[PDB]
């Protein structure tokens, strides 16, 4: 009925509140309307930066660990497809 | 009964046996490097493969093949770097004058044995009244140019060139490798350069002098450049530019021996422009923006992309610990113009980051409507080596070649913005220091 | 042509130098776009 | 031609064909050519890429112009070695091994909170055996304090494992006291320059000890070829060499474009002329032209 | 070598170490008479200080020619000595052709003599394959390609087993 929608959002450091007005930008788009976000918030040292927002359906990976070890995935995949 | 194609044709069938011995071999460098030979590199290239070849060396063989090699200008690091080995076992064996010779080839020819100059400046601080200041002067040359930061035997040479007087030629040799270890003391400097009054014996002491000062960030004398004035026509161009470069670092404005300087090298870039490093044509341009003296046109034009080629390939191969300065110093300065928040941080880190009019990239570069500043970050390595840790003479040449494009250069230090225990600090200096070069911003 | 000069001589013959440039200049164009295409999935738990 | 950056990394090289392309460059610029402006983009996973493939292009041609010093007596040609591939890594970008083997243990673990994660992220650049001996003391400290041993360096279990591991370092060969004062510096310089020529002292031996390592291994490698090379007949090597050679130019002649495959096949085209230069007059070798 | 060289006539040689070769200088201030002898030549020159403090201007860069490359070289060069020793051990050999006489084949066992011509044979073999050596080129490029995958190291082409254990005391021994 109220378009709430609860989710976890885990960052490698504590936030700005300009960074947590811009993670909140980010994260209105996985939603599935205009609802409103109620978020808490989480430390990983093991994330290097970006954030992991942790729904109950669903998980976006936006940190920096998974998208060097994406960048590693793919440079190695084509370094062998050559 | 004088003939010097016979004599070479002989040293070449002397040389082309199946078994020369190393006095043979020394004894035929000796000779080449005395009849000038510089045409013919496949008489060296011979001689130089029998050097290689050679296993019997004694003291002065050793001696009198390495003195050739070095007087000769003959580069091939795989034979004199393989000739560490009779060095170092006959090391006990040698000389003072002997240990001098050998310890300056090797050590000019850029051969990396930590073994050699440990030992080679533990002789030389053991007994110093053994030695001559000629001798040290070597020895320092060669535990310099050999990337060894050895400063016992800086202060004890130091000690040596306060006490006795020495030859302009061991001055600038000794000058030389002070600049190359970036010792800017003004105690050992001063007595190398009060002996700088009795003429120059070659133009190239005068010109690795000035080289010398201006890499320490000294102030020219006037005998140095009057002596690089009178006989600017006995350098190579590669060592008129380090002259030049020198002279405009330490701040000279004669304009004449800048003028005889830029005619000896300028008509060989006009002969070959691929002939010198790009290094050297970004000392050259240095010196011409510094001076102020004039090129010609393809030439200053040439020595410009140069720089910033030059300039472009310091900053690709820039080593990890400036990568991390330069990011602390952007970080600092996008703190002191208004960012208390990580993405305007990050913002403004990214927009800092400029292309200069010479095609090479400025890191932090800031404009505010037509005024620039230039943060330049320093790192530990371009600082003097010394106690009091100055940045050195080139610091001094980017900033006045990038304030010839327009840029006020405000200078960031590694040891004293590092210094600072917190990023509010770090930005207050950095924006001290601009506002101490430039007080629009 | 039966004599060569020495900057010519002084190459090494057989080195993957080239092997490296072919790969780099089909691997970093590849992995530019790749970077400027780049959006993470949404993994679902379940 | 280059890239523009492919000359930023030829400029301080002294390889021939990098060279001669840093110098056509120079013609080319001195002839009125604009430089092209260098790029002021591309993220650090991508920059770091290209600096990687590189520094390889400077190190493969490098590496092939160094002789190995196989079958020699005393350390100074294996010093010689140490020290050509010491400028090679210099010419190519790289700083010094002991500051760029740190920077890849400051990077693999750089987020990581306990000892055994340090030790199980750094496992392909330490060595196996030393790798075992610090898992044994982390064990057995582990064992002693009844937690996991954590990577802050400020808690007690880290320095009962920091002691130990020194002594294990120190038994191995490694002067750790030497490494650690070099790495941390002192107030006055001529301590510093006391420490530094220790640190100097174990680090030639050091580069020494594993320049020495590889000229055996490849020693060992040629003499075992050899061996089973020399137990065949003559006509069996004939052959197997034979195919293999035509094999390697069916390979080079299937990319055609490429131009790695046209260096390839000029360089056999060079290696003829070598051998018809030798052939022409074999007292004086190679033509040079001078 | 350096830009800036600072040896000439100041502590020079004076006289040939070897009889092959004779040298004799006559150094004035600052100027010296170099006659340099070898069998029926002579050269009686005069040279200043200044010229050969000008002779380290311009660098001879000394360069190997090589077929393939230097590292190929010195690999076919160690498969040439080694090639060598097994050729000392094959020209240490017995001469069996003394003992090829009717004599000796009549007065032997048959299968001893089958065995005798066949080590002969053997012998040939040998022989014949230590003297290839125009393979020994081959053999080298056999040994140079996972030598150059172990010089492209992501670290450093320098970077060995020791360096890395002693930068990892440091890094260990120091906190993070």
């Amino acid at each position: 009925h109220k378009k709430e929608v609860y989710c976890t959002v885990i960052t490698a450091e504590p936030l700005d509140k300009l960074e947590r007005v811009e993670l909140t930008k980010k994260a209105e788009k996985f939603v599935d309307a205009g609802f409103k976000l109620v978020m808490q918030e989480k430390i990983d040292k093991k994330l290097l930066g970006g954030f992991v927002i942790e729904f109950s359906d669903r998980r976006v990976d936006m940190s920096t660990a998974k998208k060097v070890e994406e960048f590693n995935n793919f440079v190695n995949k084509l370094v062998l497809s050559i | 009964e004088n003939d010097v194609p016979a004599i070479l044709k002989e040293i070449d069938s002397l040389v082309s046996r199946e078994a020369v011995s190393a006095k043979e071999v020394s004894d035929a460098a000796v000779a080449l490097t005395y009849l000038q030979v510089k045409a013919n590199r496949r008489l060296w290239g011979k001689v130089l493969e029998k050097a290689g070849a050679a296993q019997d060396y004694d003291a002065a063989s050793l001696t009198n093949l390495l003195w050739a090699i070095n007087t000769g200008g003959v580069e091939h690091f795989k034979t004199v770097a393989e000739l560490a080995g009779p060095a170092v076992s006959l090391l006990p064996s040698l000389s003072p004058v002997q240990l001098s010779i050998v310890v300056e080839a090797l050590g000019g020819a850029g051969v990396k044995n930590y073994e050699l100059y440990n030992k080679a400046s533990a002789v030389v601080v053991s007994k110093i009244g053994e030695f001559k200041p000629a001798e040290i002067a070597r020895v320092l040359y060669g535990v310099a140019f050999g990337g060894v930061n050895d400063v016992a035997l800086a202060k004890a040479a130091g000690k040596v060139f306060a006490s006795t007087e020495v030859d302009s030629r061991t001055a600038a040799q000794a000058l030389y490798a002070l600049a190359k270890l970036g010792r800017a003391d003004k105690a050992t400097v001063d007595a190398l350069l009060k002996s700088f009054k009795k003429g120059t014996e070659s133009a190239s002491d005068a010109a690795a002098a000035s080289f010398a000062l201006g890499s320490l960030s000294f102030k020219a004398e006037k005998a140095i450049v009057d002596a690089l004035k009178a006989s600017a026509g006995d350098l190579a161009p590669a060592q008129a530019v380090e002259a030049a470069y020198g002279l405009a670092l330490s701040g000279a404005t004669d304009a004449e021996a800048f003028k005889a300087l830029f005619g000896v090298v300028a008509p060989a870039i006009e002969k070959a422009p691929d002939a010198l490093e790009v290094s050297s044509l970004a000392q050259l341009h240095v010196a011409s923006t510094i001076s102020g003296a004039k090129l010609p046109a393809a030439v200053g034009s040439f020595v410009a992309k140069a720089f910033g080629l030059a300039a472009d390939a310091a900053r690709l191969k820039r080593s990890s610990a400036e990568s991390a300065l330069v990011a602390d110093v952007a970080a600092a300065t996008a703190v002191a113009f208004g960012a208390q928040y990580r993405p305007e941080v990050a913002s403004a880190v990214a927009s800092y980051v400029k292309t200069a009019p010479d095609g090479s990239v400025l890191d932090i570069a800031i404009t505010k409507g037509d005024a620039k500043v230039l943060v330049q970050a320093v790192p530990s390595s371009l600082l003097t080596s010394t106690t009091p840790a100055k940045p050195l003479g080139h610091v001094a040449a980017y900033s006045k070649v990038r304030e010839a494009q327009g840029y006020a250069v405000a200078v960031v230090p590694a040891n004293e913005f590092e210094a600072l225990p917190d990023q509010k600090a770090k930005a207050q200096y950095v924006l001290a220091a601009i506002k101490k070069v430039a007080p629009s911003f | 042509a039966d004599a060569k000069a020495l900057d010519e001589l002084r190459k090494p013959k057989f080195s993957s130098k080239y092997l490296i440039q072919h790969v780099s200049q089909k691997l970093i164009p590849a992995v530019k776009e790749w970077e400027k295409s780049y959006q993470p999935p949404v993994i679902h738990l379940g | 031609a280059v890239s523009k950056k492919e000359v930023l990394y030829f400029l301080s090289s002294k390889d021939a064909e990098s060279s001669t392309a840093v110098k056509s460059y120079l013609k080319s610029l001195y002839a009125g050519a604009q430089v092209e402006a260098t790029e002021t983009d591309a993220s650090e996973l991508i920059a770091q890429l290209e600096k990687k493939y590189l520094s390889a292009q400077v190190v493969e041609p490098g590496v092939h112009n160094i002789a190995l010093p196989l079958g020699e007596s005393g350390s100074a040609p294996v010093k010689r070695y140490a020290a050509e591939l010491f400028n090679l890594g210099a010419q190519a970008g790289f700083e010094c091994p002991f500051i760029e083997v740190s920077k890849k243990f400051g990077q693999e673990t750089a987020t990581s909170e306990t000892v055994k994660d340090v030790l199980n992220k750094t496992k392909s650049y330490v060595s196996a055996d030393y790798n075992a001996a610090l898992n044994e003391v982390l064990s057995s400290v582990e064992a002693e304090i009844n937690g996991p041993v954590l990577f802050d360096g400020k808690t007690e279990g880290f320095k009962k494992f920091a002691a130990k591991a020194k002594a294990v370092a120190v038994s191995r060969g490694l002067p750790a006291d030497t490494i650690l004062a070099y790495c941390a510096g002192s107030a006055n310089e001529d301590a510093a320059d006391k420490v530094s020529k220790e640190f100097f002292t174990w680090f030639e031996s050091a580069y020494t000890a594993d320049a020495a390592a590889e000229v055996k291994a490849i020693e060992a490698e040629a003499a075992s070829i050899l061996d089973r090379h020399l137990a065949k007949p003559v006509a069996q090597i004939r052959k197997e060499q034979a195919s293999a050679y035509a094999s390697l130019l069916k390979r080079a002649e299937t990319a055609k474009g490429a131009k790695w495959a046209e260096k390839y096949l000029e360089d056999v085209k060079a290696v003829q002329w070598f051998d018809a230069s030798v052939a022409e007059a074999p007292a004086s070798g190679p033509k040079v032209a001078a | 070598l350096t830009t800036f060289t600072f040896s000439g006539l100041q502590d020079a040689p004076v006289a040939a170490l070897s009889g092959s070769i004779k040298l004799n200088v006559a150094a004035k201030a600052g100027k010296a008479e170099v006659t340099v002898a070898a069998g029926a030549a002579k050269a009686a020159t005069q040279v200043s200080a200044a010229a050969l403090r000008k002779l380290s201007g311009s660098k001879i860069s000394l360069a190997e020619v090589a077929r393939i490359s230097v590292l190929h070289s010195s690999i076919q060069n160690y498969l040439l000595s080694l090639s060598n020793e097994r050729y000392q051990l094959l020209s240490q050999w017995p001469d069996f052709t003394t003992m090829y006489g009717k004599d000796f084949y009549y007065r032997a066992h048959p299968e001893d003599l089958k065995k005798f011509y066949d080590a002969a044979d053997e012998y040939y073999k040998l022989y014949e394959t230590v003297t290839e050596f125009d393979s020994l080129s081959a053999l080298a490029s056999q040994v140079v390609p996972n030598y150059a995958a172990r010089r492209r190291s992501t670290v450093h082409p320098a970077i060995g087993s020791t360096v890395a254990d002693g930068a990892f005391t440091n890094f260990l021994l120091s906190k993070q």
